């Protein structure tokens, strides 16, 4: 029935890799998205400032493009508005259907 | 001493307080300020200064009721960190006040609560204020009664429901909103209060002699039978009963917790007059099939614990006599299985008349709590107000779409169902 | 919070929005300037969900105004309460659109979607919390549905969760004031059904008869029609920016009344609707206005209301009135015709109550109707399809702009789909 | 402390001065005779940075301007603010270069230089302690692109540790105003990018459309193009003469913004750009000005910064207003717009705020930007060099004034070595 | 009889002094022009005339900052020798403001200071206050802490370091400055406190509801929290605490001394009442994730040992009583070396207001200097946002134009990695 798959398009492709810079790496990860049927996908950052370096998938987590997560290695939760086209921090901490992106610890890059 | 907070889920609740805390200023000389010209601790929290600030957290996803209090008069009353605002509400969508909007913001709700259970050397319990229709009132306080409870356990809360009606609605989900915010806090919530809309209306016609009951006028009602449940703790009286007295007398099963409310003296001013409204008089008042102010009829159950809260002078004879005349008529039916199913109150003060509301100046008064079987059709009602509208999956792609399974839908009409048997196992007679 | 954008397309809604414009400006005490001059703080209170404050204490409508010729738009700025509008958002283009639906949505809209919907990230950028887009526009004109479906496959992908409602004046049964708009109309529905939540259903040719046999008027100009539409188009959104009893918004406005994510199609009523010298003849209460509002000759839509059961109602009440007296009405009128209201859907009216009146009256009634009265609206213009595509008649004024057979037969099978499912669940009682 | 001497070269700088020093003198009310009339003591507490005060309380800019021919000074001197100059500085030959790049700095610039640089020298002595040198000229002509080459390989030499600010006119995408400014300008990059530590690379192409969309003008003459030039070129140096919260100089905006000792070419924006009757549509805050920077349409620059990525980012506000506002807006356009901008320079926004406004304005923000998006006009230029030097036309006015082939390819090869580290450091991420 | 003494490097400590020595002389009546209508000669030395001039030495390589000082409101107090200009500035380069410029004026600086070591029998302590954000304030206090140390030795040095905060950064180069500034004053420093901006705009909006804090309003704030450290040296309290005793107590080790400063309660003139701020009410607003003024969680590591420097009317039995529930508190994590680890301050002076400010007037207040372990992922960050700019190797070359090594930046962040460890060193529990 439902998804996220038109809310990531609408992510992806206006707020972190709309410049024309990184235009053939939109197109890179454009058509690794097509062929998935996951009715949950979900966003990994590295820092705060929401740099965009990973694609996953949650099922109701595996590496589209670490392989898999849990519920400890995770920070803040991002939720990407289409109004303001941010994305906006989240005060819960559970891994849900609004919760759009993620950060993780610094522990996990060094 | 023994403090009792008061939470403001959903407009239909903030309307009530509204009504609430316009009340109790009444009864205790209470400035809009906050000034006034010890005992009532329990719903206050003084300052340094001379100002007197509620227990409330007036909490709400639309922002536009509560705008209306901090422009009314009773914006110098409250503390302006209690009063919670928010972007969009739920508007009539359970799936938005339980896992979108309400998930936002129940952070802060329970931290302002974390910042007033500090104050209370011996708290009590809750007074959440809610209905079962709006997607405000029904997602969020589900959400609120599971959180509340993990964090305290040990507390007795007491949930005040404006119960859909049979017959006359102002929504066409309703149905849809009832079987969740059931199932959800059939756990949690310990002693849920029905009213219905539709019953008050009755008695706004008849017994008030008005046709036209403003929401002005529907709400005094509802707060004088709140203010009378708690009238024991902010006064003392001879026989006094408490919140956690409550919910031992009237709850005989851990599933069946369902009272009703049944408010006496009800009459306009020119009806003050011919009659006498003695203790024995207004005590027939409250077991009448016309002034049971949910929509049942209670000729058609029995009663398994009433439970007589009277005010303002009453002397403790009068009162069994009183009784042991119902017990013995014969339409009044008790259930076989408890002998003696009362519990009296009193307290020393009488209620106190709203400046320009519609009732007289009475002496003694009765806010009656029976735990009836009567409420059980109601129930073997909204299933079928339930059922008609899901075997053609009507509105269904809106729950679905804001995060909610299609299987948890006929696994909270399977608890529902197997609601309605228990009050069944209780009309049964387990002959020997 | 709860903004709205509202888009103005065609010439019908920009005529539309020049009268409706004119009517938000009274009820908040607008000058043509643009700043307050009102005697109620409510005015203000919530001015923000169609404004903006500019500079010096001025306000600014936020409205985006579409056009592909200068016709209309030198209209609106040459008449009064049109210099309000910021004119950064008058996006037009210049070769016209000529009615023809597929000049608009390929030809000349692929030029121009591009200037609008930078104007409208700009609009949305200056609110709070964005609550909707409010489009008023035609079913019959080239600019009115060829970029009335445009910006809708834009702006959904722009902005999947928020609400959109178009105010689609619909072909008429009776009068035909284009030779071609039954083409048009099978094209705007297929880009209607997939992607706003909710369409306002009206038409010309029931809106005269409540003009001249309810309204005793004489000559119905358009300024007079759309005076009437307009009433309706602001009569929904005052429950969502002044404080009522029972409160409504756009969104209980949704979940409410559509069962099925296809029937989203409405049809309004007002009340009062009196003459110049008629109005001692009656009494102003509601159950009065109540009985007025569930005739044959109030329902806007050219159909009538008994060929067809009613599935979801909203009846939108203003003025200070009493709550008992409309729950009662409310229940009067469906005891005594439960005949029309459908059986599965029980307690099928969804009561909305303000407080503050239209400007100058006691009480007004919005009604927002749900029908299967206009399956045969559906089943009117798809014979009026089909029996111009047998021959395929001005089909070379479709095909030379970049357009196939293989498209048409699918906006009459979209539409076919759409006869049926009123059907479906008209009949289907358990 | 801190002066600034600023020289003025070419037909186009001795036209911006002109407008530069009619700018300055209302900021700090100066009359056309060199006199204080204004009302601010901020005013005359720090006069002497562009100005020495002689006898009777009279002030003279500290301002030397450079010519070929005696055309472009009479029009200076005829002119208002042009008898407040030193008579002694109007340092000019009599051949005239002819737009020639190859006259302007082997032949008729070594006879002028030496009366030119003994003006600096002497301008120099009257100061508490020397800050830079500012200039102004552009690329494309044979004064202002010979002249000026030739004095910051002297004047570095003189002063091997001051900062080198040039404001050069850079030559447009569409009209090439001059048949050889393809020519003029390599021959020119090669003395910016080894000598000046910032280079104000603005456009003139840009620079109309933002007279005809954004300011909504009809006629845009020279006067209203340098007039809105000069408005940045005050709002940089506003924040060195005058009290701000947070203060910075022109060192501050060098080593905060410069990456590598060759990428050092600014492109500057300005806000608020309001129009004649338009100002009444907008609010004038922080959240308005900071978007109205980062648009297409605000770079004077002709290209588009969606073309490529930013390195770091001033923005000099200027007006009283608060920090936190400015804290937020310089964040906010990050995190929306963090494609945009490079990787591995995090906090990449520069602040300063100074409290003085405009003389009649409440607050202005002026922009300078680094970017990557001026690749491709050393990628439009250098292509515009190569295919008029494979058949070599338009030759022989350079080699007989003494020049090789030997030197165009150098420069040739110098430029695309810049190619090649715009290139570099876009796509080096970690 | 015991004097401490300021320096005010760089523009972000003479913009707070401005309004520190604003604040003095609020609590004694010091006139501008130093006249009043005698404990408080610790930072003062008198003249035979009514005048009363302070131990103060605004330095500064840019000439800009100073004249608004000579032109303000205390052009009137300061004496005109301690004033010292300069003629350019290091502009943000920390090779300038150590190697090139601030490497002339120093001479001029320290002698200044040696005509304030004179006036002083009791000579107690330096307040070095500066920023780790630009160049003059991270580059002339690393040449001037190395150059104090070495003349004494044996005073207490407490600097107040504005920290960089993560998010919001009004300078590009600003990770080169304060790399380069903690190695240099690693050696020297003794007790180095931290402030954050971007922590007080949240202070500034929600507590005190204000949306536009200027840099007049955020320094009164800083002023506050260093108007109650020197508390207990003017003015004599039940429990008196000196700038030699909080070396010992705040500072477990010689590298970690880097306490973060709260402030309470801070809240603004209409929220002043509807609460009573209790001195076990103020106490718990400290320890909130909220309100603590450096953007760290505390509770992403432990606090080793705070410091609750009291005043106002606090009367000693509540504060035993109240730090025996922050200490049973869940969250609040104690080390497991640490027994316990507070130093109770109470001092007899009220918090007085500046006039045209923006806090209420309150009776009572508390300025936490807690040192934890939650500062340490901030210094797992600012060697991120340093190797980022130097893999590519950014903007070495206005550093090595100016007198540095290559080679002496990697040997500050392998010193500075090696301070990393050193909080994992507290984390680690030494069992049996
Ligand atoms: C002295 C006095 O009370 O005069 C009334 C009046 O006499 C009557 C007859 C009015 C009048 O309406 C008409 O004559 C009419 C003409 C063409 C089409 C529709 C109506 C009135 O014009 C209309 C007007 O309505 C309003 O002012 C509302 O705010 C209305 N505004 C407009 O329609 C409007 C008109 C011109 C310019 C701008 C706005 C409105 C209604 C719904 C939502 C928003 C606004 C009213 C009460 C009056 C007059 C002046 C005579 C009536 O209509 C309305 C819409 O109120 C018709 O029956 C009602 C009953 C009113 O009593
Ligand atoms: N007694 C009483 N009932 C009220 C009042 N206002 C609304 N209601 C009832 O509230 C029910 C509708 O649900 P609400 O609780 O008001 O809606 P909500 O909780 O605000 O949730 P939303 O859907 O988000 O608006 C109906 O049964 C109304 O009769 C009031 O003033 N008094
Ligand atoms: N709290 C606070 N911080 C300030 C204030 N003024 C500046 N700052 C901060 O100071 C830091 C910059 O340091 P500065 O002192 O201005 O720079 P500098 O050391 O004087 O050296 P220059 O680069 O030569 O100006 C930034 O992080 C500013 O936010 C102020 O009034 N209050
Ligand atoms: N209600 C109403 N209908 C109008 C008005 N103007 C045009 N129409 C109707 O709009 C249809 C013609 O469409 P139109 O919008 O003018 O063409 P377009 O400009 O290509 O969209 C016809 O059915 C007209 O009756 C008006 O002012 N009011
Ligand atoms: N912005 C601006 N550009 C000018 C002005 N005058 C000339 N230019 C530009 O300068 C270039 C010609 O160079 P010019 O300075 O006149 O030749 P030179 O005297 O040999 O340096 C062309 O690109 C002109 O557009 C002016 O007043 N303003
Ligand atoms: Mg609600
Ligand atoms: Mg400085």
């Amino acid at each position: 029935s439902k998804s996220n798959k038109p809310i990531i398009h609408n992510a992806i492709s206006h707020c972190c890799l709309a410049g024309k810079v990184n235009e053939p790496h939109k197109n890179s990860i454009l058509e690794e998205l097509e062929k998935c049927d996951a009715n949950h996908y979900i966003i990994l950052f590295r820092d705060a400032g929401c740099q965009f370096r990973a694609l996953y998938c949650y099922y109701p987590i595996y590496k589209l493009t670490p392989k898999n997560i849990t519920k400890k290695m995770i920070d803040k939760l991002y939720k990407y508005s289409s109004d303001r086209k941010q994305f906006n921090l989240i005060p819960a901490k559970t891994m849900s259907v609004s919760v759009d992106a993620l950060t993780i610890h610094n522990h996990l890059w060094q | 001493m023994r403090e009792c907070i008061s939470i403001h889920v959903g407009q239909a609740g903030v309307q009530i307080g509204n009504a609430c805390w316009e009340l109790y200023c009444l009864e205790h000389g209470i400035q809009p300020d906050g000034q006034m010209p010890d005992s009532f601790n329990t719903f206050f929290s003084e300052t340094g200064a001379g100002k007197h600030v509620p227990r409330a957290v007036f909490v709400d996803l639309e922002p536009t009721v509560i705008d209306e209090v901090r422009t009314g008069t009773y914006r110098q009353l409250f503390h302006p960190e209690q009063l919670i605002t928010g972007k969009e509400d739920a508007a009539n969508n359970y799936a938005r006040g339980h896992y979108t909007i309400g998930k936002e913001i129940i952070d802060l709700v329970l931290d302002r609560i974390r910042k007033l259970a500090d104050q209370c050397t011996g708290l009590q319990g809750f007074l959440v204020f809610h209905s079962f229709g709006g997607g405000t009132g029904s997602g969020f306080t589900s959400l609120l009664m599971e959180r509340l409870s993990v964090d305290y356990g040990k507390k007795s809360k007491l949930e005040f429901s404006i119960y859909p009606a049979p017959q006359v609605s102002t929504a066409v989900v309703e149905p849809y909103n009832s079987i969740l915010t059931t199932h959800t806090t059939l756990e949690h919530s310990d002693c849920a209060f029905m009213v219905d809309n539709e019953a008050i209306y009755d008695i706004c016609r008849r017994n008030l002699d008005i046709e036209r009951p403003t929401y002005t006028n529907l709400n005094r009602l509802i707060s004088q039978i709140v203010s009378s449940i708690t009238a024991s703790l902010r006064f003392d009286g001879a026989l006094n009963v408490d919140l956690t007295e409550f919910q031992t007398n009237l709850v005989p099963y851990p599933r069946i917790h369902f009272p009703l409310a049944t408010y006496a003296p009800v009459i306009s001013a020119e009806k003050a007059y011919h009659e006498q409204l003695s203790v024995a008089e207004i005590t027939n008042a409250c077991f009448e099939p016309a002034n049971q102010m949910v929509k049942c009829d209670p000729r058609h159950g029995k009663y398994m614990a009433c439970c007589l809260l009277y005010r303002g002078d009453v002397v403790p004879k009068d009162v069994n006599a009183a009784i042991a005349t119902i017990k013995t008529k014969r339409s009044i039916q008790f259930v076989d299985w408890c002998p003696t199913g009362f519990k009296v109150g009193i307290n020393y003060q009488p209620p106190t008349v709203v400046p320009g509301g519609d009732l007289a100046k009475v002496q003694r008064a009765v806010c009656m709590l029976s735990n009836t079987t009567a409420i059980a059709e109601a129930w073997a009602r909204l299933d079928h107000k339930f059922d008609l509208m899901y075997a053609k999956r009507a509105f269904v792609h809106w729950y679905v779409g804001e995060g909610m399974e299609e299987g948890e839908f006929s696994e909270a009409r399977e608890d529902m169902a197997a609601l309605e048997k228990d009050y069944e196992e209780v009309g049964v007679d387990s002959v020997e | 919070m709860r903004e709205i954008v509202h888009i103005q397309a065609g010439q019908c809604g920009n005529q539309i929005g020049a009268k409706f414009w004119e009517v938000i400006s009274d009820e908040h005490g607008i000058d043509p300037t643009g700043t307050y001059h009102g005697d109620s703080d409510l005015q203000l209170d919530r001015i923000s969900v169609y404004y903006n404050e500019a500079t010096g204490g001025k306000y600014v409508p936020r409205a985006i105004l579409v056009d592909l010729e200068p016709g209309t738009m030198d209209s609106v700025r040459s008449g009064p309460f049109g210099q309000i509008f910021r004119p950064d958002n008058f996006v037009f283009g210049q070769s016209g659109a000529g009615n023809n639906w597929a000049k608009g949505h390929y030809t000349e809209g692929a030029e121009l979607v591009d200037s609008v919907l930078d104007v409208v990230r700009k609009e949305a950028e200056s609110c709070d919390c964005l609550q909707g887009f409010q489009l008023t526009h035609s079913l019959g004109g080239g600019t009115g549905s060829g970029m009335g479906t445009l910006l809708i496959s834009k702006i959904r992908e722009e902005y999947p969760d928020r609400i959109m409602n178009t105010f689609s004046v619909v072909p008429s049964p009776k009068v035909s004031d284009t030779v071609v708009e039954p083409y048009n109309a099978t094209l705007s529905v297929h880009q209607l059904v997939e992607n706003t939540d909710e369409t306002y259903c009206i038409d010309n040719e029931a809106l005269y008869d409540i003009c001249f046999r309810t309204l005793k008027l004489t000559t119905p100009t358009y300024g007079d029609l759309n005076h009437l539409v307009s009433a309706t188009m602001s009569g929904v959104t005052t429950c969502l920016r002044f404080p009522g009893q029972l409160n409504a918004d756009l969104r209980k406005l949704a979940v409410n009344m559509v069962p099925f994510p296809r029937l989203h199609f409405f049809m309004p009523g007002f009340a009062p609707l009196t003459s110049r010298g008629s109005q001692q003849y009656r009494a102003l209460t509601v159950p009065e206005l109540t009985q007025q509002v569930f005739d044959a000759k109030n329902m806007m839509a050219a159909c009538d209301p008994r060929h067809g059961r009613y599935l979801t109602v909203a009846a939108v009440f203003r003025g200070r009135m009493s709550m008992k007296e409309v729950d009662e009405q409310m229940l009067n009128v469906q005891n005594k015709n439960s005949s029309y209201f459908v059986e599965w859907i029980p307690n099928n009216v969804k009561t909305a109550v303000c407080d503050i009146p239209p400007r100058g009256l006691k009480m007004a009634v919005t009604f927002i109707g749900n029908s299967t009265a206009i399956q045969e609206l559906f089943k009117r213009i798809s014979e009026q399809f089909t029996a111009m595509f047998r021959r395929k008649a001005f089909l070379h004024w479709y095909t030379g702009e970049g357009m196939d057979e293989m498209e048409f037969t699918e906006a009459e099978s979209n539409m076919n789909d759409l006869v049926s499912e009123y059907q479906q669940y008209q009949d289907a009682t358990a």
